[PDB]
C-alpha cells in the first residue's frame, strides 16, 4: 500500500508515505508529516 | 540607549494619562456577563495550566467548573480593564464587583 | 439498490497506441488477499463483500512491470452483482479493455429513511 | 524533511525561550575589579541556597581568576 | 475558535521595520552556525560597504542564503498569529503592486 | 494554548512599492518562459525556479528548506517599458487632463491649487471649520502684491494647528473621523471637476487639445479645432488626427507636474499627516518591474487523471514572450517606416497583458472564452473569490452536519450524539493532577470504546498517535503522563491528551439559514449509543425552525 | 466591489486602525464586541 | 542624497562606549554593566510566586551565552524590577493576560554585566598550548583567544616535539600573553576569538 | 613512504599561496575508509602527515580547510592507534581547541556515541575531559544535553545499555560542577522502562532492570561512605536525590522497582534519616500542600516504615511521638462535623493516614515489649479509642487489612471490636478509596537478581 516516492524527517528512518486522512500523511507510527498543501479542485 | 529613552518616557506617559481612579471611575458596579464569560475563560485557562486553585476542589476535572468555584467565593486575581472609545480605562477587580 | 461502472484502459489509450496493459496479475510480484479477492483474470468474483480500500480489478502493465490494482470508489459495504466482458468494434481479435462490473448495495430501512 | 524539521529545535525560541524586544535602557558603563568581584561574590551567594548548575561553575572560574589562582 | 484557531492559525514571522510578512526567512546558516530568521528588503549585500576609519561589523546583520551572498540588514522579527490566507492576500496585494506595511506594537 | 504568540499586529499601512525596492527583497528575476520540458524539469530562471520556494520534494535555493517548509518567495521581472498598473489609469488620466504639455504646470492658478493645497492640511487633522474659514481669509492681477495672500492664509494655518495641537484636539497623527472624510470627499472630487476642464493655461496662454482614451491601453493627443491653434501663438510670441501618445512619452509629461506641484499632491494622496515626507512621484502609478507569486501559490490544478494549468502562469509567461520579444526586437530598429508600425504594435501585447495579470473584464483579448482566464482583480470580484468565499466564509475543522430527529429523552439544553460522531471529535485537554485520574482511562481506552482518546502529546509537540499501540503501550505511556522534561524551555508546558468528547462538553449547533441568531445556540451533550442521528428536542426546534422533514443542521465542537 | 476601494484606499495612505469586526477577522484579531472589548489583567501578588 | 542615509548604517554597529587602557596593566577594560527592558512570557504556574517565574525562564537561560542585541557574552544579573499596568513600588503589580493564552507578558528592567570585545583592544590572558602556526589562549578563565602565525613574526621559530616556542630570545613562552584581538567570529555556539601580536 | 609521503602532503600544506586543492580529497578520503577494511592507514604514515596537521594550520583552514579536519576527527575507533602516536593525536586534537575555538562542538559528537562503548575499550575519553573541561567554561550546555541527543534507543540490547551507565556514574566523581542534570536521566528514563514491566507482571526487559540499574545501586552505594558524609558530598548526592524523588518518581502512579534507589541509600547512620522523613513530615503533613497529593506519600511513609531493617527502636517511637500525635490533633479538632449532615467522604484524608498507622501494628508487634510487661505509650489501648469512635474506621478500612487488625488483636488482646466488624452488613467516586488503600509502595519484589543488593536492607515477612 505504501508508494515509491520521498523520504521525510520525524528521524524514524529514510522512510516512506501513504495517506490516511486523505492530506495530512504520516509515517508508519502515525507521526505528522508537518505542512503538506494538498492541491484539489471542486467540480461545478 | 538614548533612543529608547525617547520612546519608554513618551508611551509611559501616555500610558499614564488615560488611567481613571477609583474616585473618578463612574461606570457600572455590576459583572457585565461578557466579564463573566471571559473570566470564567481566562481563569479556567490557567487552572489548565496548573496556576494556583485558591479553592478546595473536591473532585473536579473541568477547569470550568473549578473556576465557577473561585468565582463563588470571590477568589480570582483577575482585573477587568473595561475600555471606553476615547481610548481610556477603569480598572476593576473581580472582588468589587457583584456576581449575578 | 444498482449501480454499474465502466472500467476502460482505452480511454486513456490512443489510436496507434499498442495494446499496453492487460487485466489480469503478472510476474515480478506476488501481493497476497488479492487472489482472495479477485479471480485468475483480474477480475472479481461475482457476490464477494468489497469496501473502499479493496481491489476491484488487476490490471497489470508492461511499462512498469506492476500490477496496479484500482478500488472500489465508494465508502458502501456492496457486493458484485454480475461482470460483463466487454468486446471492441473496430477489430474482432484484440484483447478487452473495457469491462463493466454490477454493484449490489443492500438499503435496510435504518432510521431516517422517509415514507 | 530530515534536516528542515529539527531546525525548530535548533533556535527551540519560544516565548519561555526569550524575551521579546531587548531594549538597553541606558548607556553601557564599566565595572572595575573591586566592583566586579563584589558583584561576583554578591550575585554568586545568592544562587546557591533547579538547573543554572552548569553557568554557576563557569562564573566560579572567573570568580577565582580575581582572587586566587588557576 | 473559527476563523483563526480551527481554520489556519498560522504563527508567521515579521520584520519589525519593513512592514511584512512574506520576506521574513530563516536564513541558510555557515556549517556550523545556527539558522537565524532574517528578512528581505530590509537586507543589503555585502558589496554596498563604502566609507571613524572603518567599516567593521559586530557579526549582527552578516547572513547568507543557500545561494551563499552575503547579505547585511534584515534581523529583528518575532512571532505574530495571522490567518494564512492574510499571507496570500499579500502577495495578490503585491501582484497589484501595493504593499501591506504592517505595525507591530512590541517594540 | 501551549505555542503561545508573543508580539501582536494592530494597524495596517498601504502605499505603492518603489521600483528600487522590489529588486532589494528579490534578485530572483525569470527569463525562460517555457516551464517544463521532458523530464518535467523546473529550470532555473523559469517560472517554476527552485528560487522562488522548493518544488517537486525537492530543497528550496533560497529558504534552503523542502517544499512543505518553503513559503516560496517574489521575483521581480524587467520591463523595458513603463506598464501601468491598470487600477490606476482612472488617475493618471485626470492628472494629465490638467498639466499643461507647454508651461510645465496645469492650467490652473498659483492660489486656486494652494488653496485646496491648504485646506486638506487642515483636514488631514480634527478640525472642519478653519478649513471653511480659510476660505473667508482672502484679499488688475498683480502677482506682486497677492504673495502677501499667499503671505497670509498659510501663516493662519501655520498657527490654527499650532493653536489646535496647543489643545486635545487633534495630533501630529492627525484626526480621521467619518465626517472629516466626508468633506474630504467635497474638496477633492470637486478638485477633480474643474482641472478636468480649463480653457487655456493660467501663467501662460498655452495648452494642449483633449486626451482621448480607449479601453484602458492608448492615450491620444487628438486633433486641436481651427479656432485654437492660433490661440497659443498669439499669446506665444511674447500633428495629424488624433496623435498617438505612450507611457514613455506620459511619464514625461508626469516629470515637472509630481515635482513642481509636489505641496498640493503632499496633502491630496496622503490622507493622514506625513510622518514620513517621502514625494510624490508618477513611478508608483506605473508597475516598473513586476513581481512572480510563490510556488506554493502557482501551481497547477489536477483532476481524475489529469493535470489542469493555472491562471497565473498562462498569463505570466505571456507577458514574458512578450518580454523575449520586445528584448529580441531591440537590434532591429537598432541597426535600420513600416518598422514603427511592427515597434508600435509591441506596445499594446505588452500592454494587454499587464491588462491581463490583473484585470480579465478589463482585456481586449480575442474572443469571449467561457468566462476567459482571470486576472487577480478577478479573483478577488464575486460572491466566489477570496473574501466572502474564504476569508468569511471559512471552513471549519472538528465540525459535523447530519440529520436531526426527535427526542423527548434530553434535556431541552441539550442534543443527542451519535457514537459515529464520539469518536472522532476531539478535545485538546492538558494533564494535571485532577485530570488524571479519567485521562489515564482516556488512554487505555483508545478509539475503540467511548469514554476515550485518540492521540496524545509530549512536551515537544509530537502528535504520537494511540492507533497502533495496544494495552501494553497505552498501559505504559499513561504513566508517562506526569514525568516532566528535562528539556528547560518545557518545564511548564504539560501534556494535552487528546480525549474524545464527552458527556460534559458543550457544542455549538447550526441550521443553515440562521436569519434569527438563535438559530445558532450551544448544547451539552449527551451521546446516546444505539444511534447514527443526531437528537434535538422539541424546545429547540421551535426556535431553530426546523420541521422534521431531514434537514441537515450543522455541528461545531 | 472590492479592488475599486482598494484603488481609493491606497489613494488614501489609509493607515487602517483595525478596530471594524469586518477588519478584525482579515487580519485575525480578537473582536472588539462583547467578550472581546475589554481587556483582562492578572494581579500577581508579588512584587 | 546618499549621504545622511549612510549614517542610519554607520551609527547602527559602532558601539559607544570604548574599552580604555586602564591602570596601565596593558589590558583594557571589557566588562561592563548596562541596564535592559526585556519582555517576558510568565508562566501562569508561576502566578504565586512571579519573581522566581521570570527569572528562571529567561535570566537563568540568559547568562553565559553572546547576545547579539549588547554586542557581548551576559556575565551576570542581578536586580529584576518587574513593572506595572496600573499607573497608580508596592507588592500587587498587575500583568496583562494575552486574550488566547493564560501567559501574561508585561515589562521589566533588570541590570546586566557583560564582556565588550572590540577592535583596537589589548588584553592579557594565559596560554594553555600553542603550534608551529597557532597559539591558544585564555581569558579571565572563561574565554578564548588564538594567535596564529599570520599574526606572528617571521623570527619566532619553534622547537620541535609537545613542541614548546622559540622566540627571537629562543625561549618557550609563558602562560599570561599579552595581545591584540582581531575581529570576533560568533560562528559556533562556543564563543570564538581571534587575535594579533604586532601593532 | 618513509619521508617521500611528508615532502608530498608538504606539497598539499603548500595551498595556501598555491590555492588549488588537488591532493585534499585524496588521502583524507582514503582515510574516509571504514575500519574494517585493509586499504587504509598505516602507523608510518600516520605520525609525520599529523606533525604538519598539529604543527601547521594556516596553511590549510578554509572553507576547503573543513575537509581534512572533518575525516580525522570523524575516524572511528581512534583510540586502536598506537600510544607512541595516541600522544600524537591527542596533541592534534589538543590544539583543536587552541585552533579556532568552534570544532570542540565535533569531537564531544564521538566522545558522548563513544559512551555506548565500555569503560574497557574507551578509557581514554575520561582523560580527555577533565583536561579540557577545565579549558572550556562555554561549552557546558551542549555537554550537558547531548546524553540525551546521543541517548541510547529505547529498545536496545544490554550492550548499549550496561556500558552507557558506566560513563555516567564514574564521571561525576572527577567533573563535579556540571551539576544536578547527570543523575536525573536515570530517574527520567528508568520509568520508560518501569511502567513496560509491571504491565508485563519477552524477558529484554527485566535484566535492563536487574543487571544495569544494579550498576546504579552500587554506583551510589560507594558515594555515601563515611568520609563523604563527614568532609566530601555525600550528603549533597543525598541533596540532589532528595530533589529529585519529589519529582519524576513520586505523582506517577503504581510504579514499583524505582524507589529501591532511595531506599538504599538512606539508611546507613542516623544523619541522613533525620533529614530525609523530617522532610517528608514536610511533605505528607503540610496543610500548603494540595490535599490530593497527600494520600500517597502518607501511604508511601507508612511502608517504609515496616520494610526497612537498619531503624533504631527508638526512631519509630519517633513516628509514634508524632503520627499519634497527629490523631492527638484530630480529637479535638474534627470530632464535630459528623453531626453535621455529612458522610465520611470528606475524610479521605484522613482515612489515608490512619491504614498507615494500623499497617504498623500489623507487623510491628514484637518490638516495643519491655520486662515489665507495657508497650510504648500504650500500643494496646490507643487502637482502641480510635475504632470505637463515631467514624466507623471498619467499613473505611480495607477487609483485609482488618483480616489481620483482628487476628492480632486476637492473641495479645488489644482490642475487641469482633461484634461490630460483623455489624457491618445493615451499615453500609469509590474506585480512589480502595485501590489506595491497596497499594502498598513496598511490595515484595518480582525480580529476583535485585535482591542481592538488598537482602538485608529489605525485611522479609517475618
Ligand atoms: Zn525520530
Ligand atoms: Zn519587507
Ligand atoms: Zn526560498
Ligand atoms: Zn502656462
Amino acid at each position: 500500500t505504501f508508494i515509491r516516492g520521498p523520504i521525510c524527517g520525524t528521524d524514524n528512518c529514510p522512510s516512506r508515505l501513504w495517506r490516511i486522512i486523505d492530506g495530512r500523511r504520516t509515517c508508519q507510527y502515525g507521526h505528522v508529516m508537518e505542512g503538506d498543501v494538498e492541491f484539489n479542485d471542486d467540480e461545478d | 540607549p538614548e533612543d529608547f529613552q525617547q520612546h519608554e518616557q513618551i508611551r509611559r506617559k501616555t500610558l499614564k494619562e488615560k488611567a481613571i481612579p477609583k474616585d473618578q471611575r463612574a461606570t457600572t458596579p455590576y459583572m457585565t456577563k461578557y466579564e463573566r464569560a471571559r473570566i470564567l475563560g481566562t481563569r479556567a485557562l490557567q487552572i489548565s495550566m496548573n496556576a494556583p486553585v485558591f479553592v478546595d476542589l473536591e473532585g473536579e476535572t473541568d477547569p470550568l467548573r473549578i473556576a465557577m468555584k473561585e468565582l463563588a467565593e470571590k477568589k480570582i486575581p483577575l482585573v477587568i480593564r473595561r475600555y471606553l472609545p476615547d481610548g481610556s480605562f477603569e480598572d476593576w477587580s473581580v472582588e468589587e464587583l457583584i456576581v449575578d | 439498490m444498482y449501480k454499474t461502472e465502466k472500467v476502460d484502459l482505452a480511454l486513456n489509450r490512443n489510436r496507434g497506441d499498442p495494446i499496453t496493459q492487460h487485466f489480469g496479475f503478472g510476474n515480478d510480484e506476488w501481493p497476497k488477499e488479492w487472489l482472495e479477492k479477485l479471480d485468475e483474470d483480474g477480475l472479481p468474483y461475482i457476490g464477494t463483500y468489497v469496501e473502499e480500500g479493496d481491489p476491484i480489478c488487476a490490471y497489470f502493465d508492461d511499462t512498469l512491470n506492476k500490477t496496479k490494482i484500482k478500488t472500489y470508489h465508494s465508502s458502501e459495504p456492496a457486493y458484485i452483482e454480475e461482470v460483463n466482458l466487454i468486446g471492441d468494434e473496430s477489430n474482432k481479435f484484440q484483447e478487452l479493455q473495457t469491462v463493466s462490473i454490477k454493484y449490489r448495495i443492500r438499503r435496510t430501512p435504518q432510521i431516517g429513511d422517509k415514507f | 524533511m530530515m534536516k528542515g524539521s529539527r531546525r525548530t529545535g535548533n533556535n527551540t525560541a519560544t516565548t519561555l525561550n526569550t524575551p521579546v524586544v531587548i531594549h538597553a535602557t541606558q548607556l553601557p558603563q564599566h565595572v572595575s575589579t573591586d566592583e566586579v568581584l563584589q558583584f561576583l561574590e554578591s550575585f554568586i551567594d545568592e544562587k546557591e541556597n533547579t538547573n543554572l548548575s552548569s553557568s554557576i561553575s563557569q562564573l566560579k572560574r572567573i570568580q577565582r581568576d580575581f582572587k586566587g589562582l588557576p | 475558535d473559527r476563523l483563526l484557531n480551527s481554520s489556519d492559525y498560522t504563527q508567521a514571522s515579521v520584520c519589525r521595520e519593513c512592514g511584512s510578512i512574506l520576506t521574513t526567512q530563516q536564513s541558510v546558516p555557515r556549517i556550523g552556525s545556527i539558522s537565524t530568521v532574517c528578512c528581505r528588503r530590509c537586507s543589503m549585500r555585502f558589496e554596498d560597504a563604502k566609507k571613524g576609519e572603518k567599516i567593521f561589523i559586530d557579526d549582527s546583520q552578516i547572513w547568507e542564503d543557500g545561494q551563499g551572498n552575503k547579505f547585511v540588514g534584515g534581523n529583528e522579527t518575532t512571532t505574530v498569529a495571522i490567518p494564512f490566507v492574510l499571507k496570500y492576500l499579500d502577495s495578490e496585494l503585491s501582484a497589484m503592486g501595493i504593499r501591506l506595511r504592517y505595525n507591530v506594537e512590541p517594540k | 494554548i501551549s505555542k503561545p504568540v508573543g508580539s501582536e499586529i494592530t494597524s495596517v499601512d498601504f502605499g505603492i512599492l518603489t521600483a528600487k525596492e522590489i529588486r532589494n527583497l528579490s534578485a530572483k528575476q525569470i527569463t525562460n518562459p517555457t516551464v517544463l520540458d521532458n523530464l518535467g524539469h523546473p529550470v532555473s530562471g523559469g517560472l517554476y525556479d527552485l528560487a522562488l520556494g522548493a518544488f517537486l520534494r525537492n530543497l528550496c535555493s533560497t529558504c534552503g528548506l523542502d517544499e512543505k517548509f518553503c513559503p516560496g518567495h517574489q521575483g521581480h521581472i524587467e520591463l523595458p517599458v513603463p506598464c501601468y498598473n491598470p487600477l490606476f489609469f482612472n488617475q493618471l488620466y485626470i492628472y494629465l487632463r490638467a498639466s499643461c504639455l507647454f508651461c510645465h504646470h496645469f492650467r490652473l492658478k498659483s492660489v486656486e491649487v494652494h488653496r485646496y493645497a491648504c485646506k486638506l492640511r487642515l483636514l488631514q487633522y480634527g478640525l472642519i471649520d478653519e478649513s471653511y474659514k480659510l476660505d473667508e481669509i482672502t484679499l488688475d492681477i498683480s502677482s506682486t502684491l497677492l504673495n502677501e495672500l499667499k503671505s497670509k492664509r498659510s501663516e493662519y494655518v501655520d498657527m490654527a494647528i499650532a493653536k489646535a495641537l496647543s489643545d486635545g484636539r487633534t495630533t501630529e497623527r492627525g484626526s480621521f473621523t467619518a465626517t472629516v472624510n466626508d468633506e474630504r470627499k467635497k474638496l477633492v472630487h470637486e478638485f477633480h471637476k474643474k482641472l478636468l476642464s480649463r480653457g487655456k493655461c493660467d501663467n501662460c496662454g498655452m495648452f494642449s487639445p483633449k486626451f482621448r482614451k480607449d479601453g484602458f491601453t492608448k492615450i491620444f493627443e487628438t486633433a486641436l479645432n481651427e479656432k485654437q491653434i492660433t490661440n497659443n501663438r498669439v499669446k506665444g510670441f511674447i500633428k495629424t488626427g488624433s496623435t498617438y501618445i505612450l507611457s514613455t512619452e506620459v511619464k514625461n509629461i508626469l516629470d515637472t507636474v509630481f515635482r513642481k506641484e509636489q505641496c498640493v499632491l503632499q496633502y491630496v494622496f496622503h490622507s493622514r499627516p506625513n510622518l514620513s515626507r517621502k514625494l510624490v512621484k508618477a513611478d508608483s502609478f506605473f508597475m516598473d518591474v513586476l513581481v512572480v507569486p510563490p510556488t506554493r501559490f502557482r501551481l497547477p490544478s489536477k483532476l481524475g487523471e489529469e493535470v489542469h494549468e493555472n491562471s497565473q502562469n498562462q498569463l505570466l509567461s505571456k507577458v514574458l514572450t512578450t518580454s523575449l520579444l520586445i528584448r529580441d526586437l531591440n537590434d532591429d530598429l537598432s541597426k535600420l517606416r513600416v518598422i514603427f508600425s511592427r515597434l508600435m504594435n509591441a506596445f499594446v501585447t505588452i500592454q494587454n497583458d499587464v491588462n491581463a495579470f490583473i484585470d480579465s473584464t478589463k482585456a481586449q483579448g480575442r474572443t469571449s472564452g467561457k468566462v476567459p482566464i482571470p486576472g487577480v482583480k478577478q479573483a478577488l470580484e464575486k460572491k466566489e473569490g477570496l473574501f466572502r468565499k474564504h476569508m468569511m466564509g471559512k471552513r471549519v475543522n472538528y465540525a459535523a452536519r447530519s440529520v436531526i430527529s426527535p427526542d423527548p429523552n434530553i434535556e431541552t439544553n441539550e442534543i443527542g450524539v451519535p457514537p459515529v460522531f464520539a469518536v472522532k471529535l476531539t478535545y485538546p485537554e492538558p494533564v494535571t493532577a485532577y485530570n488524571i485520574a479519567e485521562l489515564r482511562q482516556a488512554v487505555i481506552n483508545g478509539p475503540d470504546k467511548w469514554p476515550g482518546a485518540t492521540q496524545i502529546q509530549n512536551e515537544d509537540g509530537s502528535l504520537v498517535s494511540l492507533i497502533g499501540m495496544s494495552v501494553e503501550q497505552r498501559k505504559a505511556l499513561a504513566n508517562q503522563l506526569l514525568t516532566p522534561s528535562s528539556n528547560v524551555s518545557t518545564h511548564t508546558l504539560n501534556k494535552k491528551v487528546y480525549r474524545h468528547i464527552k458527556n460534559r462538553d458543550v457544542v455549538l449547533m447550526n441550521r443553515q439559514p440562521t436569519l434569527h441568531k438563535a438559530s445558532m445556540m450551544g448544547h451539552k451533550v449527551r451521546v446516546l449509543p444505539n444511534e447514527k442521528t443526531l437528537r434535538l428536542h422539541y424546545a429547540n426546534t421551535g426556535a431553530y425552525n426546523a420541521d422534521f422533514d431531514g434537514d441537515e443542521m450543522n455541528m461545531h465542537f | 466591489t472590492t479592488c475599486q476601494f482598494l484603488t481609493k484606499a491606497v489613494l488614501d495612505n489609509e493607515r487602517e486602525q483595525l478596530d471594524s469586526p469586518s477588519a478584525r477577522i482579515v487580519v485575525g484579531k480578537l473582536n472588539n464586541v462583547g467578550t472581546g472589548s475589554f481587556d483582562v489583567l492578572a494581579k500577581v501578588p508579588n512584587a | 542624497n546618499e549621504n545622511r542615509e549612510t549614517a542610519r548604517f554607520i551609527k547602527k554597529h559602532k558601539k559607544q562606549v570604548t574599552n580604555p587602557i586602564d591602570e596601565k596593566n596593558g589590558t583594557s577594560n571589557c566588562i561592563v554593566r548596562v541596564p535592559i527592558a526585556l519582555y517576558v512570557s510568565l508562566a501562569p504556574m508561576y502566578l504565586e510566586n512571579p519573581l522566581q517565574g521570570v527569572m528562571k525562564q529567561h535570566l537563568n537561560p540568559l547568562v553565559m551565552k553572546y547576545n547579539n542585541k549588547v554586542g557581548g557574552v551576559v556575565l551576570g544579573y542581578e536586580g529584576l524590577k518587574i513593572l506595572d499596568a496600573d499607573p497608580l513600588d508596592t507588592s500587587e503589580k498587575l500583568i496583562k493576560i494575552t486574550p488566547d493564552t493564560p501567559f501574561g507578558f508585561t515589562w521589566c528592567h533588570v541590570n546586566l554585566y557583560v564582556w565588550q570585545p572590540q577592535v583596537g583592544d589589548v588584553l592579557e590572558g594565559y596560554i594553555f598550548i600553542q603550534s608551529a602556526s597557532h597559539i591558544g589562549l585564555l581569558i579571565h578563565d572563561a574565554f578564548n583567544a588564538s594567535i596564529k602565525k599570520n599574526n606572528i613574526p617571521v623570527d619566532w621559530t619553534f622547537v620541535h616535539n609537545l613542541g614548546h616556542w622559540v622566540d627571537s630570545n629562543g625561549e618557550p613562552i609563558d602562560g599570561k600573553l599579552r595581545f591584540t584581538v582581531r575581529n570576533v567570529h560568533t560562528t559556533g555556539r562556543v564563543v570564538s576569538v581571534d587575535g594579533t601580536l604586532i601593532s | 613512504s618513509a619521508a617521500m609521503y611528508s615532502r608530498f602532503v608538504k606539497s598539499a600544506l603548500d595551498d595556501l599561496d598555491k590555492n588549488d586543492s588537488t591532493q585534499i580529497g585524496i588521502i583524507a578520503n582514503q582515510v574516509a575508509l571504514p575500519s574494517k577494511n585493509p586499504e587504509r592507514i598505516n602507523d608510518k604514515n600516520l605520525n609525520i602527515l599529523l606533525d604538519i596537521l598539529s604543527s601547521n594550520i594556516n596553511r590549510i583552514e578554509s572553507s576547503r580547510g573543513t575537509f581534512l579536519i572533518q575525516s580525522i576527527i570523524n575516524f572511528e575507533k581512534w583510540w586502536e592507534l598506537p600510544p607512541h602516536t595516541l600522544s600524537k593525536y591527542i596533541y592534534f586534537i589538543k590544539i583543536l581547541c587552541s585552533s579556532i575555538p568552534k570544532w570542540w562542538q565535533d569531537v564531544s559528537m564521538i566522545l558522548v556515541s563513544c559512551f555506548i562503548l565500555p569503560i574497557k575499550q574507551t578509557v581514554c575519553h575520561h582523560d580527555m575531559l577533565k583536561y579540557f573541561l577545565r579549558m572550556i567554561p562555554s561549552s557546558m550546555g551542549f555537554i550537558d544535553t547531548y546524553l540525551a541527543k546521543f541517548f541510547p534507543n529505547k529498545n536496545d540490547t544490554r550492550r548499549k545499555l550496561v556500558n552507557y551507565t558506566s560513563n555516567l556514574l564514574k564521571l561525576r566523581g572527577y567533573c563535579s560542577e556540571l551539576g544536578f542534570q547527570i543523575w536525573s536521566l536515570l530517574i527520567e528514563k528508568i520509568i520508560s522502562i518501569d511502567v513496560e514491566l509491571q504491565n508485563e507482571l519477552i524477558k529484554e526487559l527485566s535484566t535492563k532492570l536487574d543487571s544495569i540499574l544494579t550498576l546504579v545501586s552500587t554506583h551510589v552505594e560507594e558515594q555515601v561512605t563515611p568520609e563523604s558524609l563527614e568532609s566530601g558530598e555525600g550528603v549533597g548526592v543525598f541533596n540532589t536525590l532528595t530533589t529529585l524523588f519529589k519529582t519524576h518518581v513520586l505523582p506517577t502512579y503504581y510504579t514499583r522497582s524505582i524507589q529501591y534507589i532511595m531506599f538504599h541509600v538512606s539508611q546507613q547512620q542516623l544523619e541522613l534519616m533525620d533529614s530525609f522523613l523530617v522532610t517528608l513530615i514536610d511533605i505528607s503533613f503540610a496543610v500548603n500542600e494540595a490535599a490530593e497529593k497527600k494520600i500517597k506519600s502518607l501511604q508511601y511513609l507508612g511502608s517504609y516504615i515496616a520494610r526497612a531493617k537498619k531503624l533504631s527502636r527508638t526512631q519509630i517511637i519517633f513516628v509514634a511521638s508524632y503520627l499519634t500525635s497527629w490523631l492527638n490533633r484530630y480529637v479535638i479538632e474534627r470530632e464535630e462535623e459528623v453531626d453535621q449532615r455529612g458522610g465520611m467522604e470528606r475524610f479521605k484524608h484522613f482515612y489515608a493516614a490512619f491504614q498507615a498507622l494500623c499497617y504498623i501494628f500489623c507487623f510491628r508487634h514484637n518490638i516495643f515489649r519491655d520486662t515489665d510487661g507495657n508497650w510504648e505509650c500504650e500500643l494496646d489501648k490507643f487502637f482502641q479509642r480510635m475504632v470505637i469512635s463515631k467514624f466507623n474506621p471498619l467499613k473505611f478500612c480495607n477487609e483485609n487489612v482488618m483480616l489481620m487488625f483482628a487476628r492480632i488483636a486476637q492473641q495479645e488482646s488489644v482490642a475487641y471490636c469482633f461484634s461490630i466488624i460483623e455489624n457491618n452488613n445493615n451499615e453500609r467516586t469509590r474506585q480512589q478509596f480502595i485501590d489506595l488503600q491497596s497499594y502498598f509502595p513496598y511490595d515484595p519484589l518480582f525480580l529476583k537478581n535485585y535482591k542481592i543488593l538488598m537482602k538485608e536492607y529489605y525485611i522479609e515477612w517475618s
